[PDB]
């Protein structure tokens, strides 16, 4: 659970877990319901869920450029197939025989190793959301990359024009991870990074646009050094934090 | 949107299905 860094992951899992593990008081049928119903509404919920899964997992963004973890993703859906299947029946064999004690203890079993399961996919979700921000990241390094060793004064002006967009939109991202982040102090060092990145961007534009112009001015050259190197910080730090992970 | 995101609704309804299983009464 310690792993848990998205408090959206947190409370439903927490809501999983509790509710199924703490059952006391038991109820009558909903009117109009029956027990062949209640099985008949679990399995097309278990449905739906492996439906919704895969439909969000070949439109995740990384899909491409990570195939292990779309593997996992589908392995951990799979096992909600699995142990979806297994309360299906288990649940069917206690609302037929439904004073058997033992049998309700067995279906109760069935659905902690389910709703577990949904659990761990969710985990593994946030995972993966996170990946597809530490590549938008990546993005924007490469773009300042190439924004420093542009030869050209118009590169550079269109470089800028790529990174301003990449950095607005990874700035979204961001600042909506910082705020359904669980820790608050990744939360702090998250928006601290952003921060960084949104000051220092606009200097090494600058300071890369005016040594191309002037190369033998050596303050210039080490103006563009020291904005590289803060701009390199920023972005290592953003990753950093995003896993979990002091920055620096 | 997030993977997260689109699986919050789906997560609870089948959470509501499998919580509507077991604290049933019994006849």
């Amino acid at each position: 659970i310690d792993e848990v860094r998205s408090k959206n992951v947190l409370k439903q899992i927490t809501q999983l877990i509790n509710e199924v593990t703490n059952i006391t008081e038991t109820f009558p049928l909903k009117p109009g319901q029956t027990t062949e119903g209640l099985v008949a509404t679990l399995d097309a919920a278990v449905a739906n869920f492996l439906q919704t899964g895969s439909f969000a997992i070949s439109k995740c963004p990384i899909a491409n450029s990570d195939p292990r973890a779309i593997d996992l993703l589908h392995e951990a859906l799979g096992a909600v197939q699995d142990t979806g299947q297994v309360m299906i029946q288990t649940g069917r064999d206690f609302v037929r025989d439904s004073t058997s004690t033992n049998k309700r203890a067995i279906a109760t079993n069935s659905g902690r190793n389910l709703l577990t399961a949904v659990a761990k996919f969710l985990i593994l979700a946030d995972s993966i959301d996170v990946k597809v921000i530490v590549d938008k990241v990546d993005e924007v390094r490469e773009t300042a990359h190439q924004m420093i060793e542009a030869d050209t004064k118009i590169k550079v002006d269109d470089l800028y024009n790529l990174l301003i967009s990449q950095i607005e939109e990874l700035d979204i991202t961001v600042r909506r991870r910082a705020i359904d982040l669980v820790k608050p102090n990744q939360r702090d060092d998250l928006l601290a990074a952003r921060s960084a990145l949104r000051q220092t961007a606009p200097l090494l534009y600058t300071s890369t646009r005016t040594f191309v112009r002037h190369p033998e001015h050596e303050e210039a050259r080490r103006n563009r050094d020291y904005t590289a190197d803060e701009m390199h910080s920023a972005l290592n730090a953003l990753e950093s934090v995003l896993n979990g992970q002091q920055p620096k | 949107t997030s993977i997260v995101e689109m699986m919050q609704m789906p997560t609870q309804q089948l959470k509501q299905s499998v919580m509507d299983l077991l604290t049933y009464e019994g006849s």
